[PDB]
């Protein structure tokens, strides 16, 4: 996301990295990107424009939201 | 002698039968105390392939 | 078990008795129809829900009516 | 020949028969009509 | 007429079985008995498939469930115009005696017998089903 | 910041997809399998 | 003209078009002789092309950007711009044949219902009678009219069957 | 005593019936009272047994309806000649047959339709035609129109007949139940007449018309030069020409000096590098020796005289000590039941035609049909088709003799009792080697997918990582390709190329050569395997079912098609044997679908191709071996890759398979509404619509009915056969006319 925002254009934002031990090791070439950091599905939701729009900048804004939503539930 | 006239056309009134509002011929009025002793004859067969039924007297109207 | 129900509309044709094939209905005496004889469901539990007594049944609307209820090792027609 | 005019009255014949000419008039009006898009 | 007794040592008709008979349900719930007269040796068809002997005189088989015994009574009367009666019997022992349950056939009316599930109402006089709403179960207008 | 080791998926999948599932299957089937008093 | 769409007469597309079809046409004449079966079939289907790009043209019709006719349906627009042609005339003709057909087939079900065996009478069709209402049908449209002011076109309510609702 | 019986004028011929619809019926001579009438009289106009119980009456309706079959092929076969001499390329393609494309089907200009008529070629204009009946011609020796129109007369001259016969062998003359009872007297004139004799004059007209023609035309004589018939049949001196033999005449075959005939009768093998065809010599030497084994064979059966078996006194001897009675009663059951015939009849066939197939590709026994691929694709999948369905059918009367002519008072302790003894056993055991053979199949093909899709391919099933060789069908193709030189010492070349050895071209495109097998064959194979024992599983337990079951004891007496026994029991829906054919077609489409699938992918990829210098270019490159192991791959490299020429035919003469293309799809998805839904729902909607129309005076006396349960089941398969295999069949036909 704090790449995401600097370059909306061309950044594509990462929904959550995975972690398949069935993978082989092509598969984990294929599916690392965004920033690399190991394999990751790409986003599709549109979160990261919406929190983007809403004022939300950086993961420790995304990270407490979080926390006030656990408690909320 | 209750009941309609046999051969005379009546129309059926009973909600849940397949003839209602169609009018049938009264074959027979059973004169005993039947609960429902209008023997009435329909042209057109039912889902069944029934062509008769049994109807009160209330049930059915001259039409 | 299945719930089976005889209504008065019953002329007593003893058709819906003579087409169930696990033996819950019988002809009992009466005095509202004709036939002098309506049918009865005396042995429901054995029903098993085939409603081959709604088809035998020729009256309009049906005189036997069966509504599909719990379920047992004989409703279901289990021979394990 | 009463009969076999009956057979000829039947449903399926009178189809055939009915949508024959049908189809017909139709491709006849194309043949000299052609490519017909508007009035 | 008596209810009647079941003499289970009755010599069963010549078959040399099948994939089709009783399972453990035999020996832990309950299974069924069919018992006839014949007045000649007849090949018949078993309900559970299979072709077999039925023996001068008295007859038994065991079913598994009562729709078979009743397909087999069926089955001896229509074509053989026999008299066949069956019983439920449970692993304990007990015997229960079902059909013909007075000694004449249901379809026969016969006096003593005493209506059951019966409605002196026809189906479209039934209630609506917000009557017999919140009851002590899902139940239907025409059980009420 | 609220942030879980590297190591947490190496642990969280395997527990949560396998051994998981299968503690819930088992007390689950055991419910069903039980009769009423 | 209508929808910023252009006359098929000035679009450079419908001609572009009616160019293509005719070259795919004539890259096959050539592989035949003259006056072979196959080179006489190929070249009437040439001025079968170029009569109906000409008589499409000549009615009018608009086409669009991919240089083929659309079709006005707006009553307005039609009449007003000269595209009555396209579908308001068809509808009305369409409408005549189709209510044709149906006051027709009506008029034989409400005959054949008084007879014997009206079931019968479906299944072996009284030819003479069918060929009379079929001509006498022509006038439907006023005898539909008559019908429906002297209230024997429906049926009274009380006389049709429902559900117990 | 075998002889001849009939009744004399038994039918009156008048128009009095035929006025008088479900004339044949007690409950539809009634007439209609709804819509039903009208399905259940198309539905039950050919179930003669339902019409009358009355044996002798059903066999004079059989024979009847057979002679009018007879009248209706013939018509068949007299158009197909017809427009082989009047709507046909054959002249021009006999002079040029590698490159003129076979057409017998011109269609009128109209509505711009005129564009279905393709440059064929030879100066014609037309649809291209896949029957191969262009190459039946030419191996037949037919080299005129005028040929070809003779033969259309005749064939209508013999549909008059079988027309006449029909109603003769009816009317006027019917036999009577013991004359079709005499099975032992069928037998010797069907194997020694109609097969023995048969193929005793085909060998004529091939060694006296069809080896002297194409042998000049395969010299490279023009059609219009080389002697009619006649003139070869009439002289010998020309016949001595081409076959020194014949100067000899008859001498040597009555002398028994038949080696002299060796250059006509040969056992070559192989295929004649010209044509790409099997030698005509050797397709003569077979006839000649199918006709004496036949000839034989209809010599075993005792008729009048002592001397001949009793097919009863065979089946009564062989009995063993594990099956009981055995073979007792089987006589009287196929005496006396044409459905039990029926069964046994449509099984063998469909099996055959299956046979017919495979035989037809690798042995291509027409001049120039091997490399017109289209023709060939066509054949195979056409006569595999026809297998299966009449294998379906086998299935179904076998059903219906089980619940209408099944009698245990004749079938006490026989095999077909202790069969429906032991049904149990054999459907369990069935099901667990359905089980078995699914996951050992298409589990294969998911394990593949998923390791490809986890990018681990050396973990995969291949030819290249993890081996699953068939090794049987590897060895058995080379011992027939070594068989020539041991143990069969007379033939010069084997049977096939496909079993090995050279490969045969013909017009620069491959005829035939060797088809290697390995682990994606093996893989295919198995999924044969596993569709075929399931459509059994549900067609053998429908037989073994049909009269009753634990869930349904009384299941005879509902009889063989009926919707179900009520919502009882948890619900008894399709448990009648019909519902059992029901299902087994639609398995047997996906059986079917998937063996012809692997014949054009296979002969697209590792045979097909043209032969160019220095190497053989295939029409898919050989990519079947690495690209069949996995359905992504079957579903890539084969459907999305050869649609290509289907979804790209607008505009074209194959545009007609472009529109049957989506027309297919359509009539397929139509077939779901039927087959996901029930006629319950369908009749309250027709009840608001029958309102509307009683609103308005224009409802029917014929009252509208929703179709019933077993008529929508019937709709719903039927569609969904015909737009399947329609779709197929435009994809099948699009691709290889494009790429041939
Ligand atoms: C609702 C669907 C629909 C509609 C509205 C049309 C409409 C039309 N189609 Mg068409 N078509 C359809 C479905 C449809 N089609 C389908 C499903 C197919 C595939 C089978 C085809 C295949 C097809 C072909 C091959 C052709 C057409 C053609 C035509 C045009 C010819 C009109 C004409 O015949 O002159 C007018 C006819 C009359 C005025 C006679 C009226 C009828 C009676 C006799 C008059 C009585 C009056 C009182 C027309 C505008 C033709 C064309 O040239 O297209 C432009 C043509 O070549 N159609
Ligand atoms: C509905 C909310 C939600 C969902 C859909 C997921 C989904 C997922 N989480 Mg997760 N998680 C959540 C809430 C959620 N989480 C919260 C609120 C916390 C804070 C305690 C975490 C902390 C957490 C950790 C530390 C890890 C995951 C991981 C994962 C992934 C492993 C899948 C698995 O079954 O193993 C484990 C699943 C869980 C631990 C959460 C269970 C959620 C399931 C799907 C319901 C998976 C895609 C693992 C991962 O990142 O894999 C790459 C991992 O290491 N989660
Ligand atoms: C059935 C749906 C439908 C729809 C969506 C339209 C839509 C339209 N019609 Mg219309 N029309 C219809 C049915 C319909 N029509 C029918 C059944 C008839 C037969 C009588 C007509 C006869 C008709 C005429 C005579 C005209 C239009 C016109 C128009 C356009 C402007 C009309 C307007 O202002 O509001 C929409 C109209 C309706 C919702 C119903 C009918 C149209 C009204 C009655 C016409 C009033 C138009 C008015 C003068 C506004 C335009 C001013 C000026 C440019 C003329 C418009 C796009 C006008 C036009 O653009 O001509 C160039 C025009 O004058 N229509
Ligand atoms: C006399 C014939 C006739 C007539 C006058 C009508 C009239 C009507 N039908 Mg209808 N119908 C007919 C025959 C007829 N139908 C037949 C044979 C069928 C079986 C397919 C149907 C099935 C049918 C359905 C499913 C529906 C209607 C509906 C309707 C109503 C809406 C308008 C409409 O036509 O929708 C379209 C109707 C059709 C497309 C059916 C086409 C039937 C053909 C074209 C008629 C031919 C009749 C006969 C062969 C001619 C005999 C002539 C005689 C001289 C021998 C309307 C009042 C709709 C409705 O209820 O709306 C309220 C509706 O949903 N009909
Ligand atoms: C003018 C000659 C003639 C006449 C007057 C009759 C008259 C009669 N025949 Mg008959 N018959 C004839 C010729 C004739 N037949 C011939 C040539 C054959 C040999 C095939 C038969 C074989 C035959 C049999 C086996 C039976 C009769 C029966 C009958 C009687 C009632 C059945 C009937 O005809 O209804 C009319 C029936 C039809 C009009 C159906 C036509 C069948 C044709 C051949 C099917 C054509 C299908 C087509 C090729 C493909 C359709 C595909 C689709 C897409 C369009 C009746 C009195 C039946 C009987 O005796 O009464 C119980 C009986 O069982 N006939
Ligand atoms: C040499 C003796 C002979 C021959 C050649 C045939 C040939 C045939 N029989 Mg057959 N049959 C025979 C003796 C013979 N039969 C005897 C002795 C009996 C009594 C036991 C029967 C009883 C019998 C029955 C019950 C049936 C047949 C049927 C058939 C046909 C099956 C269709 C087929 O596969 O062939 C393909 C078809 C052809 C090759 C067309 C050529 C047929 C021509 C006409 C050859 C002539 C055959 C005929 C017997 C010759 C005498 C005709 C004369 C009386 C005018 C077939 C043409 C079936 C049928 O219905 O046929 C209508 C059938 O059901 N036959
Ligand atoms: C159905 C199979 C068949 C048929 C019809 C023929 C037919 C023929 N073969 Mg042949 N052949 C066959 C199979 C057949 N073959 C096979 C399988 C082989 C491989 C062994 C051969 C190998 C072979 C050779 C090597 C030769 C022939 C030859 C011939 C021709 C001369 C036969 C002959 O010499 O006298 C045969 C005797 C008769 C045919 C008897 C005739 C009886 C007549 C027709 C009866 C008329 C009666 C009537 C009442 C008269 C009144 C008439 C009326 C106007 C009043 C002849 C047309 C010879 C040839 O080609 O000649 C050029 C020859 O060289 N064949
Ligand atoms: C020699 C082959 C043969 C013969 C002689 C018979 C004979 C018979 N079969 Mg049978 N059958 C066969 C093969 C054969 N079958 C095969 C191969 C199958 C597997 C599919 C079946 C499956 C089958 C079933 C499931 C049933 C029969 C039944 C019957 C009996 C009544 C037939 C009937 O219902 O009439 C009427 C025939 C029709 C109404 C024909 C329907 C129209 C067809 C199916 C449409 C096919 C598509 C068509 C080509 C589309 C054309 C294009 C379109 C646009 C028009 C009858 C004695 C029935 C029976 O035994 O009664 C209990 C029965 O239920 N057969
Ligand atoms: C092949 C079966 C060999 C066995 C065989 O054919 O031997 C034949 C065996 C010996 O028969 P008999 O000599 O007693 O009598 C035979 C007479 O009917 C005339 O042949 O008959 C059987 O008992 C079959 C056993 C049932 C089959 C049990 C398993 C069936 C295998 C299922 C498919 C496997 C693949
Ligand atoms: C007489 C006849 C029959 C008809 C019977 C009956 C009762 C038919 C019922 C008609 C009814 C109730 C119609 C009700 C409302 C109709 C309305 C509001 C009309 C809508 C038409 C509109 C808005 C026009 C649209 C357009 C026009 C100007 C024409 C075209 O340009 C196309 C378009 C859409 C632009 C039987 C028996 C079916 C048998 C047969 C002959
Ligand atoms: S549903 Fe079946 S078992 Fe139950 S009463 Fe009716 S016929 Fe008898
Ligand atoms: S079938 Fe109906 S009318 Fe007849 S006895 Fe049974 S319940 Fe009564
Ligand atoms: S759903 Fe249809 S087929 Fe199944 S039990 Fe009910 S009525 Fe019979």
């Amino acid at each position: 996301f704090e790449q995401w925002v600097t370059d909306p254009v061309h950044i594509r934002p990462i929904a959550h990295a995975i972690w398949d031990p069935h993978f082989g090791q092509p598969a984990v070439e294929a599916f690392t990107r965004g920033g690399a950091s190991g394999p990751v599905n790409i986003s599709t939701s549109g979160v990261y424009q919406w929190w983007y729009t809403i004022g939300m900048r950086t993961n420790q804004d995304l990270y407490v939201g979080s926390v006030f939503l656990a408690l909320v539930s | 002698e209750v009941g309609p006239k046999r051969g005379s056309l009546v129309k059926i009134l009973r909600p849940e039968s397949y003839w209602f509002n169609q009018v049938g011929k009264v074959v027979s009025v059973d004169q005993s105390g039947v609960r429902y002793p209008v023997v009435v004859r329909f042209e057109n067969q039912n889902y069944a392939g029934v062509t008769t039924n049994n109807y009160a007297l209330d049930e059915v109207v001259a039409a | 078990a299945h719930i089976v129900k005889i209504y008065d509309t019953c002329i007593g044709c003893t058709q819906c008795v003579r087409a169930c094939p696990l033996d819950v209905l019988e002809m009992v005496p009466w005095d509202g129809c004709k036939a002098s004889q309506m049918a009865s469901a005396p042995r429901t539990e054995d029903c098993v829900g085939c409603k081959r007594c709604e088809t035998a049944c020729p009256t309009d609307f049906l005189s036997v009516r069966v509504y599909l209820g719990s379920e047992s090792t004989r409703s279901m027609g289990l021979s394990y | 020949m009463k009969d076999f005019t009956t057979y000829l009255s039947t449903a399926p014949v009178i189809a055939t028969i009915w949508f024959t000419f049908t189809a017909g008039l139709l491709i006849e009006i194309n043949r000299y009509f052609p490519d017909p898009l508007v009035f | 007429w008596t209810v009647p007794t079941l003499n289970p040592d009755t010599p069963s008709p010549i078959f040399g079985g099948s994939t089709g008979g009783l399972l453990r349900k035999a020996q832990t719930e309950e299974f069924y008995v069919i018992t006839w007269e014949a007045k000649k040796e007849q090949i018949f068809e078993m309900p559970t498939g299979g072709a077999a002997i039925m023996r001068q005189g008295p007859n038994l088989l065991k079913f598994g469930k009562k729709e078979q015994c009743l397909a087999l009574t069926t089955q001896l009367r229509n074509k053989f115009k026999l008299t066949p009666c069956f019983y439920r019997v449970f692993p304990d022992g007990k015997v229960q005696y079902l059909h013909p349950a007075d000694g004449v056939y249901p379809e026969k009316v016969n006096a003593g017998r005493v209506g059951a599930n019966q409605n002196m109402r026809r189906i479209g006089q039934n209630v609506n089903p917000i009557k017999v709403k919140f009851s002590g179960r899902m139940m239907s207008p025409a059980e009420i | 910041p609220f942030v879980p080791p590297s190591w947490a998926p190496s642990v969280f999948v395997p527990l949560t997809g396998l051994v998981l599932p299968a503690i819930a299957m088992a007390t689950l089937f055991v419910y069903i399998e039980k009769e009423a008093p | 003209d209508i929808a910023g769409l252009t006359p098929c007469s000035e679009s450079k597309a419908y001609a572009k078009l009616e160019k293509k079809e005719l070259k795919t046409l004539e890259k096959r004449l050539k592989q035949y002789e003259a006056d072979s079966a196959p080179a006489v079939a190929l070249k009437a289907t040439m001025e079968r092309t170029k009569a109906r790009f000409a008589n499409y043209a000549k009615a009018g019709l608009l086409c669009g950007n991919d240089g083929l006719p659309h079709l006005i349906a707006d009553p307005g627009l039609a009449l007003k711009y000269g595209h009555a042609g396209e579908v308001f005339i068809p509808t009305f003709g369409f409408l005549y044949v189709a209510g044709y057909i149906g006051y027709v087939g009506r008029q034989y079900l409400i005959a054949v219902k008084g007879e014997a065996k009206p079931t019968d009478k479906e299944i072996i069709i009284d030819v003479p009678l069918a060929t009379k209402l079929a001509w006498q049908g022509a006038g439907w449209p006023l005898a539909a009219v008559q019908e429906l002011q002297r209230g024997t076109l429906l049926e009274k309510e009380e006389n049709i069957t429902v559900s117990p609702r | 005593k075998v002889k001849i019986a009939v009744d004399r004028n038994p039918v009156e011929t008048s128009f009095e019936k035929w006025a008088k619809p479900g004339h044949f019926s007690r409950t539809l001579s009634k007439g209609p009272n709804t819509t039903t009438w009208i399905w259940n009289l198309h539905a039950d106009a050919h179930d003669f047994d339902s019409h009358t119980s009355d044996l002798e009456e059903i066999s004079r309706k059989v024979f009847s309806a057979h002679f009018g079959q007879l009248g209706i092929i013939f018509i068949w076969l007299s158009g197909m000649y017809f427009h082989g001499a009047r709507f046909s390329n054959y002249e021009a393609w006999l002079s040029d047959p590698t490159h003129i494309k076979p057409s017998a089907q011109v269609v009128w200009p109209i509505v711009g339709q005129e564009i279905l008529n393709g440059d064929v070629g030879g100066g014609f204009q037309g649809i291209q035609i896949t029957s191969g009946f262009f190459q039946l011609w030419r191996a037949s020796g037919i080299t005129s129109e005028l040929q070809l129109y003779t033969t259309a007369i005749g064939g209508l001259v013999m549909a008059a007949a079988m027309f006449f016969a029909g109603w003769f062998h009816y009317h006027k003359a019917a036999p009577k139940l013991e004359w079709f009872q005499n099975v032992e007297s069928m037998l010797n004139h069907h194997l020694g007449g109609l097969l023995g004799l048969g193929s005793l004059a085909w060998a004529g007209h091939q060694i006296h018309v069809s080896l002297p023609v194409n042998k000049l035309l395969d010299a490279g004589v023009d059609p219009k030069e080389i002697p009619l018939p006649h003139d070869l049949l009439l002289n010998r001196a020309i016949m001595a020409d081409l076959y020194p033999s014949f100067a000899k005449g008859i001498a040597p075959f009555f002398t028994l000096n038949w080696s002299e005939y060796s250059d006509f009768l040969t056992f070559k093998g192989g295929l004649n590098p010209v044509t790409g065809g099997l030698w005509l010599s050797d397709t003569a030497h077979h006839h000649v020796a199918i006709a004496v084994l036949f000839l034989v064979a209809g010599h075993m059966y005792r008729t009048n005289w002592g001397i001949g078996h009793s097919m009863k006194e065979i089946l009564e001897a062989h009995r063993g000590p594990f099956t009981g009675e055995g073979h007792v009663g089987l006589y009287e059951i196929l005496t006396t039941s044409w459905h039990a015939q029926l069964a046994i009849n449509l099984a063998l066939f469909g099996s055959l035609s299956i046979i017919v197939a495979h035989h037809m590709y690798a042995m291509p026994p027409y001049p120039y049909l091997a490399t017109d691929y289209g023709t060939q694709l066509s054949l195979f999948t056409h006569h595999t088709w026809i297998g299966g369905f009449c294998i379906v059918g086998a299935g179904a009367h076998a059903a219906i003799f089980m619940v209408r002519d099944y009698d245990p008072t004749n079938n006490y302790n026989n095999l077909l009792d202790r069969v429906i003894r032991h049904r149990d056993a054999i459907i369990s055991h069935l099901n667990w080697v359905c089980i078995f053979l699914g996951f050992h199949s298409f589990g294969l093909y998911i394990h593949n997918d998923t390791m490809s899709a986890l990018g681990r391919p050396q973990d995969m099933f291949s030819d290249t990582a993890i081996q699953l060789q068939p090794v049987f069908a590897q060895w058995i193709q080379n011992t027939h390709f070594l068989a020539p030189q041991l143990t069969a010492p007379n033939a010069l070349a084997a049977t096939s190329l496909t079993w090995g050895g050279d490969l045969v071209a013909v017009g620069g495109k491959v005829a035939m050569m060797p088809i290697s097998l390995g682990t994606s064959d093996f893989m295919v194979h198995h999924i044969h395997a596993f569709t075929i024992h399931v459509t059994v599983l549900i067609l053998l337990k429908g037989v073994l079912f049909a009269r009753s079951s634990r869930l349904i004891p009384d299941k005879a007496n509902l009889g063989f098609r009926f919707p179900c026994d009520g919502p009882g029991r948890g619900g008894t829906c399709q448990v009648s044997a019909w519902d059992h054919v029901f299902l087994g077609l639609f398995w047997m489409y996906n059986s079917l679908s998937i063996v012809i699938f692997h014949f054009s992918w296979k002969m697209q990829s590792d045979v097909w191709g043209t032969v160019t210098a220095s190497g053989v270019s295939h029409i898919t490159g050989g990519n079947f071996a690495q690209s069949a192991n996995t359905i992504n791959g079957w579903l890539r490299d084969f459907l999305w890759a050869q649609s290509s020429q289907v979804i790209q035919s607008y505009g074209s003469a194959l545009s007609a398979y472009g529109l049957i293309f989506l027309g297919a799809h359509f009539v397929w998805a139509f077939s779901l509404m039927f087959l996901f839904s029930g006629r319950g729902y369908w009749q309250e909607l027709i009840e608001s619509i029958v309102w509307a129309h009683n609103k308005l005076k224009v409802a029917p006396a014929i009252q509208p009915r929703a179709l019933s349960i077993t008529q929508g089941r019937a709709v719903g398969v039927a569609h969904y056969l015909l737009g399947g295999i329609a779709t197929t069949w435009s994809f099948f036909l699009a691709r290889i006319i494009s790429v041939g």
